[PDB]
């Protein structure tokens, strides 16, 4: 996963380096949850720089949210296996 | 896959001259013929003791509790209720369950006037996942025939890779041949018979 | 000049659960599209 | 005067013209050549599909037609053919499976399951006996999908056979399948159940003998022949003539069949 | 020494395999190699007539056995020994619909992409590809 690498490369420039992540760090995170489709870290992306830096480009937010919408139109909003009813008993433990 | 085959797989298309329409109709006459099988003899006709229509019988319940409103009291879930209460109660139970018997689903309206009861409410809790899926099976086979995809399912394989892991290409060939097959029907009844 | 093979011996078919992309299409097909992949698996076991 | 009845189950054109032409200039015109979809004798059927009205789907080497690589065998492959209703319909070999699944009452189509199978398991017996062999092998596939009709099926050919005194010996569908092809001389009596996959093993060995004509034993009781291929349909031509009370006709086929397979009726 | 030995009863039905899998040609090549036939052609002449002719009889058998059953109903009705061409012709046949149904460079991907996964020669799927573009015209 390119996200999960660049957040644990942040991870270590903030932490084990004291360097605080610019904007443009940020934004090429953004760039690619857009990309790879994934809208629900974008979200939270969007907040980070809308809280850390100054906003977010708002090209990239209106991407997000596109792919979000196609989503719900396509019903991949969360996975199904999570959507079906379950029970006591009904639920495989393995 | 250890050994040359003698043919090289192809798409088991053979009845070429597929229409919609046959498929469709197929499937609709075995769905009525699991339907009989299933329900049971179709119950003795039985007369109407008076002539009436739900429209009339829904007009008549509210012009009778509209004229009670001034009278009609306000209570808790847990203190007694009233004559205009109980009559509202029950005169709404049985509109909105003949309404959901014959398909008219206000799930707002079915939920707050026919469901009293845990069990009953885990019922309705199944019955709208049920119809919202339905109409987006629909809508999006609907928009998949726009794009003129497969109406059918697809599965998510790589044949290449299969190909590799089997050691004999039988198998292989078969599975192709019934997913080919599969995605090349459409799965749908008509719902016009079905209803009726 | 220990043993070097046995010819009868054969690996058997590794069989890989099929796998179908969610959809909602797929969970009004849950319990058919399962079918199917039982049915599959049952068939690289025997081998037809 | 005399009529012969050809039925169409899934054969090419080519094939059912193929038929009337042979019969046509082997008969000369004596006995006529009717065409419909139901028979109880006199029938020759043209296709791999199985036609309406046959309960049991017996098949044989004849010692005449072994071909080179299958000389000396002598087993007999005998497939248990359910009713069959109307393409629409539903079938009741997949009736009787599904249903049971869906909770619907399968008590009418068990007994018409149970009726066939016993008149194929009768057959089956019959000919193990005239044959002299002493066990039968039993065939039903492993799938999990079909987990009712053979064991209903196995429930039911061994009690006939063990009534008989016979032994049976139950077995899946690749393993007999490959058996069969490579070495069905330690084979003497097959039953097959009635599945899809059962009829391509049928077909598959009717085929590889070198080709031969099936026999199907019907609800009204006689025997009909069915082919698939120019040769097949050719013998099974041959016997039905043969069957009319023709020797020299029916041996002119089953030379030009020997002889010409794709092209007997221009060979004779 | 054994390897002859141990085909020999395998293909005479004595020695079953470990899971007792069916004796096809797919399984034999795996293991006793690709020209398994070639030496045990050379084998068997230093065997009496009888294992001789029950050896070439099972070598037949098995070849007729890389087929499906499918295929074998399908295409072996008129015999065996025409069963080959049948194939060919119907296979032939399907690779001409294809190519009047997704034109001609799609079809050639195709044949590519399935000779990779037949474990077809080069030079066979030219030929293939090269005889079903002359019977289209």
């Amino acid at each position: 996963s390119k996200f999960c690498a660049m957040m644990d490369l942040l991870e270590e420039m903030q932490h084990r380096n004291r360097l605080k992540p610019n904007e443009e760090s940020w934004t090429w995170v953004m760039k690619e949850c857009v990309k790879s489709g994934q809208f629900r870290l974008g979200y939270c992306i969007q907040q980070v720089m809308e809280t850390e830096c100054k906003g977010c480009p708002a090209d990239l937010v209106k991407a997000n949210e596109a792919n979000a919408q196609k989503a719900k139109t396509e019903g991949k909003e969360h996975p199904g296996h999570l959507s079906q009813q379950a029970g006591l008993f009904d639920v495989k433990v393995e | 896959i250890s050994g040359v085959s003698p043919l090289l797989y192809f798409p088991p298309t053979t009845t070429s001259t597929t229409n919609r329409e046959d498929q469709i109709n197929k499937n609709t006459n075995i769905a009525i013929q699991m339907i009989k099988r299933y329900k049971g003899e179709v119950p003795p006709h039985y007369t109407r003791k008076s002539s009436a229509t739900i429209e009339q019988v829904e007009k008549e319940i509210d012009a009778l509790l509209g004229g009670a409103e001034k009278l009609r009291k306000t209570s808790t879930d847990d203190q007694p209720m009233d004559k205009l209460t109980l009559m509202e109660r029950c005169l709404r139970h049985a509109l909105w369950s003949y309404h959901k018997e014959e398909g008219r689903y206000d799930f707002d309206q079915i939920g707050r006037w026919v469901v009293y009861t845990p069990e009953d409410e885990v019922k309705l809790a199944q019955l709208k996942r049920e119809v919202e899926a339905k109409e987006k099976l629909a809508a999006l086979r609907k928009r998949r025939e726009e794009e003129g995809l497969p109406g059918g399912p697809v599965p998510r394989i790589n044949w290449p890779q299969e190909y590799s892991s089997f050691i004999d290409r039988e198998p292989v060939v078969a599975k192709r041949i019934r997913y080919d097959t599969l995605a090349s029907t459409t799965l749908e009844r008509d719902e016009k018979q079905i209803e009726s | 000049r220990a043993d070097e093979v046995d010819y009868t011996n054969l690996p058997a078919p590794k069989p890989q659960k099929t796998v179908w992309d969610d959809n909602i299409e797929t969970e009004v097909l849950r319990k058919y599209l399962d079918g199917l992949s039982q049915y599959d698996m049952e068939e690289a076991k025997y081998g037809v | 005067s005399k009529q012969l009845t050809f039925i169409s189950a899934g054969a090419t054109a080519a094939v059912l013209q193929s038929a009337s032409a042979i019969v046509s200039k082997v008969a000369g015109g004596r006995v006529q050549t009717k065409t419909a979809k139901e028979a109880g004798r006199h029938a020759v059927v043209v296709g791999p599909e199985t036609p309406i009205g046959v309960h049991t789907a017996v098949t044989e080497v004849p010692k005449s037609a072994q071909d080179p690589l299958f000389s000396g065998v002598s087993t007999v492959v005998v497939r248990a053919v359910l009713p069959r209703a109307a393409p629409d319909s539903v079938q009741l070999r997949d009736a009787l499976d599904v249903y049971a699944s869906a909770g619907i009452d399968t008590k009418e189509e068990v007994r018409s399951a149970t009726e066939a199978f016993k008149k194929s398991a009768e057959v089956a017996v019959g000919k193990a006996k005239a044959k002299g062999v002493k066990r039968i092998v039993l065939v039903v596939k492993q799938a999990s999908k079909h987990n009712c009709i053979n064991e209903l099926f196995k429930k039911i050919s061994t009690e006939t056979i063990e009534s008989a005194g016979l032994t049976t010996e139950v077995v899946g569908t690749a393993a007999v399948a490959n058996q069969l092809i490579v070495n069905p001389e330690s084979l003497g009596v097959v039953l097959l159940n009635d599945v899809a996959a059962t009829e391509q093993i049928e077909l598959a060995f009717a085929g590889v003998v070198g080709g031969v004509s099936r026999v199907y034993h019907t609800v009204e009781g006689g025997k009909i022949s069915a082919g698939h291929s120019f040769k097949s349909v050719a013998l099974a031509v041959a016997q039905e003539l043969r069957e009319l009370g023709l020797s020299s006709e029916a041996d002119k086929v089953e030379a030009a069949a020997s002889k010409n397979p794709r092209a007997v009726v221009s060979a004779l | 020494s054994t390897k002859m030995q141990t085909l020999h009863k395998l293909l005479t039905g004595e020695v079953s395999f470990k899971n007792k899998a069916p004796v096809k040609d797919c399984n034999i090549v795996h293991q006793f190699g690709e020209n398994w036939a070639t030496e045990l052609s050379a084998y068997a002449k230093t065997l009496p007539a009888e294992q001789q002719k029950i050896i070439v009889r099972q070598i037949a058998r098995v070849k007729l056995t890389r087929y499906t059953v499918a295929e074998l109903a399908a295409y072996c009705g008129d015999g065996p020994a025409l069963l080959d061409e049948t194939a060919r012709a119907a296979n032939i046949e399907q690779g001409v619909a294809f190519v009047k149904a997704k034109g001609v460079e799609a079809f050639e991907k195709y044949v590519a992409e399935e000779s990779t996964n037949a474990n077809w020669k080069p030079e066979e799927a030219k030929k293939f590809i090269e005889d079903v573009k002359a019977k289209a015209k």
